[PDB]
């Protein structure tokens, strides 16, 4: 394998392109990178644990990995309070140790092992143009991916459960016993409009639906893996697609960009898979919590929060949504589709219920609204929390902000990568990725436009 | 905080997450050692 | 709607609709002549809107023009608590107490005029004719209600002039800043007349439903214009506690 | 009537665009 | 011309706490008034004379002594609906 | 604290390691 | 030879005056719909209740606006992120009052510009060109997506999207500075580097080429006539340009490779706009610019102001006056 | 100037007494403030209820007055309304209720004393302390 | 409004289907270069 520009045609800054047809060294690069990923998981988790203050809420400490563990129902109890730090520590250590095994394997394959696996094995040797084998690899991975989804299912059903923020009697780890197998609900979720009030799959709001989804996902992924191992690409797909390593990279880049945008939206809007007791309030929650907090204060001062018109003529604390639902007043009117386990007790069939808002408020609801309102996912780049005009004494940026901003940026740059590699794969398949041939420049044989 | 038996290697834990950045920089260091061929 | 959840009515415009007495009966809520009956969840659904055009002539009839609501399904008063008080002479008194008893509504009149108004039943006291011993089809509460200003005293116009806030002059024109009568905002308290004609009574559950006709002034824009006369027709529903 | 002036200048701009595209000097290889 | 709240400010409403128009934050200055006693006073308004702020149903000994010790901080003007409508006496939009 | 000293010491070790590996591989004619 | 094949050949034809392509079969209807609705709205649309407090804003020329002040007003805050097509309104006048033209125009525009990017790739493919002009075009596409889609999504309302007008754009920027301190965000700083440098390099390259043109004309004619469309030979001496520029600064700060130079010219503003697009896109989730308010304290603990504090005073001034009637609670949470 | 002895001299009781926080105690009180109270008491405000702020006039107008160290320490043990009427233990952070306020459960009496002292000294270092939410 | 909704849905579905069936119809072969693939 050439490791210079004269032997490969690729400069040092495009050096990893020299691995396109070196399957052994490419496999080494891949396993060592996987090692990097697992290393970060373990090391960052151990950092978060060493920096963790167990009594202080998770979203106040710059944590993004321990919230993921706690949502899975490890190390936490009711309302997300930490019972034991050891499960987080164990998760970190196991990732950190496995990272070394993957690093070794990667450095081995990248440096010492065969540069090309074609000779060595028919099983591991692949040619980019060999559609049957590339679909075999798709299939083996689809079966492991579906197995991982079923691993989530098993943890939620048979191995202690997962954190259900919607649990009766307060949020807590719950064992899911009736996951939603009904394909109408599960796939209906896929068919919901990605706009306010519906939210496509972002609006999944119960662990039963999430778990039933992962049973379907595991089943569909395992079936698709078996299909791809026992089949070959059909004619229409053989004709509409580019069959090359860079092409497959560009396809995966498009998929990754889509998933990055989706993850950004998920963490920003959904509080079921991302519980607010770990991730802090969504911005919709913080706005509604502000409206609620001053609803309670003013009501306790004796105001009629129902019949109090604001300076504009709309109700100061309560109004109607454009479809008539009773909602919180003020600019929060935009977040009237927000659902939260501390709010939903005060909602009637018509929306917010006056009888409930006048008699059934609880101190935990007021405390929760105060906490969520003061932890609005608003903050500066140097982590000065609250609105940008505030002074420097509050060190807080929401984990939702960090995760959403990061994955939007990564999704966008991966869309750019998709375009880069998809256009390059197309041009290289067609044979003009290196520039225009002077003798057969196509425009010289095309008629003038005018 | 880390469990009490591990509070010794706490300064090591604080400097672990950064290492992949050092991997990205080490790619450049090795290229410079080979003269960016 | 009695068995519908929030997730079943949301986004469907069924939250702005008045409940309806199902059991089609012509019942009668019996009344002792010297007692008080609480009204729990009073709802008024406006269905028709009429604005009195002001012809340029002074002897032509004004006439009421229908309008189209520019705002959406945000036109309903609901969850209103009232009382029915019985005079010694059989008079029934409706006394709305609180609730979501106002909704700002904007209607468009033919020819492009936007007329917002403060649709309300605030402090309504309606009385029937003396001599009632039951709440039946003949009950018709007629009375006055208060119509507060459409814009609050905290409201700021586009040049930041307001009543207890904002400038008291036209700051964009320093030399002519005290020329404009609109520099003085007022929020005078208007009056409406409402009639509640009760048409269906369900004595087994104390429910009353009917039709209403309201008459009230429109928004004046902190006194920037004379208010138009708005006529609102629609249906209402209530439950009487016995 | 200032509305007429604004629409007229905008229309002149758009019509210039149309003519510049539909009737441009044809680029020729010489 | 002056609008009605500005004209109100020309009267005694601009000098002392007005039992019929001043919002609940203006009672913060009297020790032990905000929020409960100020709430009860604003709830039982209007008042025809300052003295009859002592005749609010359900008042206890502590609140009566507290009101009598501060009678001279109180004035009574006609209720202006520009300060009362919409529960402005509890929340005029000032934080 | 001796902690700022320990953190900087570990960080210096980790920083030197990679360049040291490249330096050893270059000095000893390794497969760089 | 089939009719579908004939249609495919026409669509992908490189002899059409304007290339259509498959991406064009989407670009043309969407952009035409957006242009028609935009022109009609900008001229004639009635006022829009942007802030959802029943305070309609006049955006159209016929309602008193000039070209500078006119805009298509974003849809009502009461709508939030709800999908609001024409067939969800009980009348076109309700649709207009709530800012439906904004949703129609922006959605069709967004689709149209993504299709324009795809179309650029498509024509490059049909012409046998290299494929990355669309990558450069993805920078303005990203910025437009940030202001029309991502920022509204993060803030929770299409009412927070950039208005389709000049003064509406300034309002958006001012409000954005007041709530996010975009001036003190490093990604905006890279965007300013991108645009200042893009203009700097455009001027530099243009001036160096123009300075180094090969003599081909007489002094009575435009020097541009010294170039013939389609000529084999280079029209300026890059060697002379490099000699001048490498003496203006130093030899190693000057490009001798036109390919390397034209790459740099493309990459610098494109990267800078990608950063600024991502900056706007991340402040959509309220990850704002740097906050240095009261960062410097003296020994007693008194605040020593810096220029950032004065900037913060300007921001507070903007913030307390914006949407003067829309806030009922003390904190502007969105 | 430096953080003088007169700057850290604050009323201990209403009976006229004064105490001086040490620089260590002022720093500690500031640290607890920044770590536990700024989410709501940024720059002496109160985001959830700015009718009751941490300004000197406001602290002095409470019942009993809260412009001395001991009253503040008591308030953080057993919080009440602005008039001393209603129980606020389940509504305001305090050390008496570690079940609902776990963040405060490790703050000792010295720590609460320090944060009360800081709360009393901060208004002397900033004119905008205890102002309007936007100011 | 229902008539308009159905019209818009028909038009959009036709254009989207035209896009999909176009890029499915051997689009890689429609180029001036190698067209075997
Ligand atoms: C390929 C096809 C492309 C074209 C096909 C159609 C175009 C779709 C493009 C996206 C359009 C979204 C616009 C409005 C987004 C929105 O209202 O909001 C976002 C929605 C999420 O919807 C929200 O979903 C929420 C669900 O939460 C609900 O349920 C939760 C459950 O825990 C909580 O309880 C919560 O409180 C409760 O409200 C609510 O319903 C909100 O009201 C609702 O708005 O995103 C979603 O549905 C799905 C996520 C879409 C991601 C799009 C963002 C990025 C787009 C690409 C960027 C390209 C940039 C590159 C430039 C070059
Ligand atoms: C995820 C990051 C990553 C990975 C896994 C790889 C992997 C690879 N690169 Mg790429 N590369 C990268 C980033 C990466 N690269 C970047 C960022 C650049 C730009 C600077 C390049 C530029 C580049 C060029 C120019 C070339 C490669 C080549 C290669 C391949 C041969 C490597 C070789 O012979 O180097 C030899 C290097 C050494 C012997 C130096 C030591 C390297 C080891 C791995 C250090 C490991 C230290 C680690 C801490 C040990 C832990 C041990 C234990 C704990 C497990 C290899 C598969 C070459 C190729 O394509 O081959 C055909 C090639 O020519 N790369
Ligand atoms: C998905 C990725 C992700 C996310 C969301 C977070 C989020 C967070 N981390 Mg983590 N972290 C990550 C990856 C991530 N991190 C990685 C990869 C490392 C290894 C270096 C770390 C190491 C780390 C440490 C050691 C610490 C954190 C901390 C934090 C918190 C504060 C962050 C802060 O102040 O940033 C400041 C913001 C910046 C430095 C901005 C970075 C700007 C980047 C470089 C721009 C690049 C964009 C783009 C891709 C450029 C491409 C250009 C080209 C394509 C054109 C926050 C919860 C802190 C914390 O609170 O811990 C408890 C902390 O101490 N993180
Ligand atoms: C994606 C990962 C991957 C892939 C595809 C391969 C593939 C290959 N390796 Mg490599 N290798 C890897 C990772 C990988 N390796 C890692 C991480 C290490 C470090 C331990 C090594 C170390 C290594 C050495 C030292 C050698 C190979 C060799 C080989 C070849 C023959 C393997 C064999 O014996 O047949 C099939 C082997 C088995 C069926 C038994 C092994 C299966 C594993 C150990 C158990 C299941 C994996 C895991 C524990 C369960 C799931 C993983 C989890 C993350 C979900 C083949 C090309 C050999 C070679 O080059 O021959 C010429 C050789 O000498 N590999
Ligand atoms: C990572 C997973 C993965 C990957 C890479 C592939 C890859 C492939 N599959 Mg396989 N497949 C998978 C999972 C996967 N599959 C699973 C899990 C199943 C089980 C359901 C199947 C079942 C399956 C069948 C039954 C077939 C394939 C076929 C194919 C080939 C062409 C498909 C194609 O053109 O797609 C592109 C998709 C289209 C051209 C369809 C047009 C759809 C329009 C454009 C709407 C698209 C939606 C919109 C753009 C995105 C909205 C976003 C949101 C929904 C996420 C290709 C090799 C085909 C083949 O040749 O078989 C061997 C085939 O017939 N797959
Ligand atoms: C899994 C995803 C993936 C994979 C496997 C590849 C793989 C490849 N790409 Mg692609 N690429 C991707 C994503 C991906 N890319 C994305 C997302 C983009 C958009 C930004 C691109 C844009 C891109 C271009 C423009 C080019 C490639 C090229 C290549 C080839 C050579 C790459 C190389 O040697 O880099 C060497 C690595 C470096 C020089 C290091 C880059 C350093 C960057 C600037 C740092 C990024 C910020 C980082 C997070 C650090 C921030 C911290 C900071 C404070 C220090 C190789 C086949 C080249 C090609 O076409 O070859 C055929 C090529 O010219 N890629
Ligand atoms: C190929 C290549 C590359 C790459 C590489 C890589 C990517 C690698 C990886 C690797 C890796 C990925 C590594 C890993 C490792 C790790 C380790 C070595 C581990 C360790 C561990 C430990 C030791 C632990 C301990 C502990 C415990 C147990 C508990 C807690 C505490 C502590 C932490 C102490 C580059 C770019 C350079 C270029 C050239 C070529
Ligand atoms: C788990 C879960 C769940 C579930 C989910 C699911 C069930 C899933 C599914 C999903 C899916 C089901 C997916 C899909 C996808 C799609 C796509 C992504 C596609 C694409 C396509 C393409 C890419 C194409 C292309 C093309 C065209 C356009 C035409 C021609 C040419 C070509 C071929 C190129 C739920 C939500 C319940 C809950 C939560 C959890
Ligand atoms: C969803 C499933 C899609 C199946 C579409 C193709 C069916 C497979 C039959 O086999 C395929 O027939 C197609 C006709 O379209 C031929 O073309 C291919 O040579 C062959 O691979
Ligand atoms: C005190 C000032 C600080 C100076 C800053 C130093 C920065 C310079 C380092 C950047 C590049 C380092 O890596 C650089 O790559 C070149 C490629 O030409 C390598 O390659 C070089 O190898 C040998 C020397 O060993 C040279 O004869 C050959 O001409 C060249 O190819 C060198 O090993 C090194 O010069
Ligand atoms: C195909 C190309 C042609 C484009 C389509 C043409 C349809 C657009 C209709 C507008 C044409 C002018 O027609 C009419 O103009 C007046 C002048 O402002 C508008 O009038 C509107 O504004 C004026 C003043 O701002 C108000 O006094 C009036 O009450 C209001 O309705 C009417 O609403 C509109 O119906
Ligand atoms: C050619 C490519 C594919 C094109 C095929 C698409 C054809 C269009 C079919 C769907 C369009 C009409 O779809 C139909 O619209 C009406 C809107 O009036 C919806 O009606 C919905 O809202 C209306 C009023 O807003 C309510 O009275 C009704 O209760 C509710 O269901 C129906 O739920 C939907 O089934
Ligand atoms: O809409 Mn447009 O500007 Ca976004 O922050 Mn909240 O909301 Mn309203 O206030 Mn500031
Ligand atoms: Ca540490
Ligand atoms: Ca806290
Ligand atoms: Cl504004
Ligand atoms: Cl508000």
């Amino acid at each position: 394998g050439g490791r210079d520009l004269p032997s490969t045609g690729f400069a040092w800054w495009s050096g990893n392109a020299r691995l396109i047809n070196l399957s052994g060294k490419l496999l080494g690069a891949h396993v060592a990178h996987a090692g990097l990923i697992v290393f970060w998981a373990g090391a960052m988790t151990l950092f978060e644990v060493a920096h963790f203050i167990p009594e202080k809420p998770m979203y106040e400490q710059g944590l993004i990995l321990l919230p993921h563990i706690a949502t899975l129902g490890w190390g936490v109890g009711p309302a997300g309070e930490v019972t034991d730090i050891f499960p987080f520590f164990v998760v970190g250590v196991l990732h950190l140790i496995s990272s070394a095994v993957l690093g070794l394997g990667g450095i081995y394959h990248a440096l010492r092992g065969p540069e090309v696996l074609e000779e060595y094995s028919s099983f591991f040797g692949y040619d980019w143009k060999d559609k049957n084998q590339m679909t075999n690899i798709i299939g083996y991975h689809l079966i492991l991916l579906g197995c991982g989804a079923l691993l989530l299912v098993f943890k939620a059903m048979f191995f202690g459960g997962v954190y259900d923020t919607w649990a009766p009697g307060g949020g807590d780890v719950r064992v899911i016993t009736n996951p939603t197998l009904n394909p109408a609900i599960i796939f209906g979720y896929l068919l919901k409009a990605p706009f306010g009030g519906e939210g496509w799959i972002i609006s999944v709001n119960n662990m039963e639906d999430i778990i039933g989804g992962h049973i379907w996902i595991g089943l569909i992924c395992i079936s698709g893996g078996i299909w791809h191992i026992l089949t070959k690409p059909f004619g229409w797909a053989r004709r509409a697609l580019i069959w090359s390593g860079e092409a497959y990279l560009s396809y995966s880049l498009g998929a990754l960009s889509l998933m990055g945008f989706i993850a950004s939206v998920f963490v920003w809007f959904n509080n079921t898979a991302y519980p607010s007791e770990f991730y802090g309030p969504t911005g919709m929650e913080a706005s509604q919590s502000q409206a609620f907090t001053f609803l309670v204060r003013d009501q306790r001062l004796g105001a009629n929060i129902a019949s109090a018109q604001g300076p504009t003529g709309l109700g100061k604390y309560l109004m109607r949504s454009p479809s008539g639902e009773i909602i919180f007043g003020g600019e929060t009117m935009r977040f009237w589709d927000f659902r939260g386990p501390w709010l939903e007790p005060l909602r009637g069939p018509n929306g917010l219920d006056l009888d409930k808002l006048r008699n059934d408020i609880q101190p935990w609801q007021v405390r929760r609204a105060a906490e969520y309102m003061t932890h609005a996912p608003l903050g500066s780049l140097n982590s000065v929390g609250g609105v940008i005009t505030d002074v420097n004494s509050f060190n807080y940026v929401s984990p939702r902000a960090w995760l959403a901003t990061s994955h939007f940026v990564l999704g966008f740059f991966f869309l750019v990568g998709h375009l880069w590699h998809a256009g390059r794969a197309r041009a290289a398949a067609a044979g003009f990725e290196k520039g225009i041939d002077r003798e057969t420049e196509p425009t010289l044989f095309m008629p003038d436009l005018d | 905080k880390l469990p009490e038996a591990y509070q010794i290697f706490d300064p090591l834990v604080d400097v672990l997450p950064v290492i992949p950045l050092f991997f990205l920089a080490l790619a450049f260091v090795w290229q410079a050692a080979v003269g960016f061929k | 709607k009695s068995q519908l959840t929030y997730d079943d009515i949301v986004n469907t415009g069924l939250a702005n609709v008045c409940p309806e007495i199902s059991s089609f009966t012509r019942g009668t809520i019996e009344v002792e002549p010297n007692t008080k009956y609480f009204v729990s969840d009073f709802c008024m659904e406006p269905q028709e809107y009429f604005v009195k055009e002001e012809p340029v002539n002074k002897r032509q009839k004004a006439e009421y023009v229908k309008g189209k609501v520019l705002t959406r399904q945000t036109t309903s008063l609901e969850q209103i608590r009232g009382s029915i008080a019985v005079g010694a002479d059989g008079t029934l008194t409706f006394k709305e107490k609180d609730g979501i008893d106002f909704q700002p509504i904007t209607v468009l009149l033919p020819g492009g005029e936007e007329v917002p108004f403060f649709f309300t039943v605030k402090n309504f006291t309606g009385t029937t004719e003396p001599g009632f011993t039951s709440i039946n089809s003949s009950t018709d509460f007629v009375g006055d209600f208060n119509v507060p200003s459409y814009r609050g005293a905290g409201f700021l116009d586009p040049k930041a002039r307001g009543l207890y806030t904002g400038y008291d002059n036209a700051v964009a024109l320093p030399s002519a800043a005290d020329k404009f009568r609109t520099n003085k905002k007022e929020t005078p308290l208007g009056k409406g007349t409402l009639s509640l004609q009760v048409t269906q009574v369900d004595g087994s559950t104390g429910e009353i439903a009917g039709i209403f006709e309201s008459e009230q002034p429109s928004d004046t824009d902190l006194g920037a214009k004379e208010p138009l006369d708005v006529k609102v027709r629609g249906i209402f529903y209530g439950r009487v506690d016995t | 009537m200032e509305s007429v002036a604004y629409i007229l200048v905008l229309t002149m701009a758009l019509a210039v665009l149309f003519f510049a595209i539909a009737f441009r000097e044809p680029p020729r290889i010489e | 011309e002056l609008n009605a709240v500005d004209a109100k400010l020309t009267t005694d409403f601009g000098q002392k706490i007005d039992l019929n128009n001043s919002d609940i934050r203006d009672f913060r200055g009297l020790r032990g008034f905000y929020p409960n006693l100020a709430s009860e006073i604003i709830k039982n308004a209007p008042y025809d004379t300052v003295e009859e702020v002592l005749d609010i149903p359900g008042l206890s000994e502590t609140q009566k002594s507290r009101l009598e010790a501060n009678l001279g901080s109180f004035t009574v003007t006609e209720p202006s609906i520009e300060l009362t409508s919409g529960d402005d006496r509890i929340n005029p939009g000032v934080y | 604290n001796l902690e700022p000293i320990f953190q900087l010491t570990f960080l210096g070790l980790i920083v030197l390691a990679g360049p040291a590996v490249v330096f050893v591989l270059a000095f000893r004619g390794g497969d760089l | 030879a089939s009719l579908w094949e004939q249609f495919c050949q026409w669509v992908t034809s490189t002899n059409n005056r304007i290339y259509v392509g498959w991406f064009g079969t989407l670009m043309i209807p969407t952009l035409l719909t957006a242009t028609t609705c935009f022109i009609i709205a900008f001229i004639a649309a009635p006022p829009v209740d942007i802030d959802g407090i029943r305070e309609p804003v006049a955006g159209s020329l016929l309602y008193g606006n000039n070209i500078i002040s006119g805009a298509v007003v974003p849809s009502s805050n009461a709508i939030g992120l709800h999908f609001y097509p024409i067939w969800e309104a009980a009348s076109l006048d309700e649709w207009l009052y709530n800012g439906g033209p904004y949703q129609l125009v922006v959605f069709h525009f967004l689709i149209g510009i993504f299709c324009y990017m795809g179309r650029q790739w498509e024509l490059s493919y049909r012409l046998g060109m290299r494929p990355w002009i669309c990558v450069a075009y993805s920078a303005p596409v990203s910025a437009a997506t940030a202001v029309f889609l991502i920022y509204p999504i993060g803030q929770g309302s299409f009412s927070d999207g950039m208005p389709l007008g000049i003064s509406g754009t300034f309002n958006f920027m001012i409000n954005f500075q007041a709530e996010h301190n975009i001036l003190m965000h490093p990604f905006h700083m890279l965007g300013v580097a991108g645009v200042f440098g893009g203009s700097l390099f455009s001027a530099m390259h243009g001036s160096l080429v123009t300075s180094s043109l090969v003599r081909e004309t007489t002094e009575v004619e435009s020097q541009n006539y010294g170039y013939k469309f389609g000529q084999e030979e280079e029209t300026y001496n890059i060697v002379a340009a490099h000699g001048y520029f490498g003496r203006l600064i130093f030899q190693y700060a000057s490009f001798n490779n036109s390919r390397s130079l034209h790459f740099f010219l493309g990459a610098w503003p494109v990267i800078g706009i990608w950063f600024t697009a991502m900056g706007v896109s991340t402040m959509a989730f309220n990850l704002n610019g740097f906050n240095f308010n009261q960062s410097i304290l003296d020994s007693q603990g008194r605040v020593i102001g810096t220029w950032a504090d004065v900037l913060n005073r300007a921001n507070i001034g903007f913030e307390v006056m914006h949407e003067r009637n829309a806030h009922n609670f003390p904190l502007d949470l969105a | 100037v430096e953080l003088t002895e007169s700057t850290r001299t604050i009323p201990l009781d209403e009976a006229g007494g004064t105490t001086t926080l040490t620089a260590r105690q002022f720093t500690n009180g500031q640290k607890i403030f920044v770590d536990t109270c700024t989410q709501c008491h940024l720059q002496g405000k109160t985001k959830t209820n700015n009718n009751v702020s941490l300004g000197l006039a406001d602290l002095a107008g409470a019942e009993p007055r809260r412009d001395n160290v001991l009253a503040l320490v008591e308030f953080l043990k057993n919080p009440k309304s602005y008039d001393g009427e209603d129980d606020y233990s389940e509504l305001h952070p305090n050390i008496s209720r570690p079940d609902i306020y776990p963040e405060m459960r490790n703050y000792t009496e010295d720590d609460i004393f320090d944060v009360a002292g800081y709360t009393l000294i901060a208004p002397k270092l900033d004119e905008r302390w205890g102002g309007t939410i936007y100011f | 409004m229902l008539t308009l909704k159905i019209a818009v849905y028909i038009v959009v579905g036709l254009f989207i289907s035209l896009f999909i069936f176009g890029f499915l119809s051997s689009d890689p072969t429609r180029n001036p270069g190698r067209k075997d693939f």
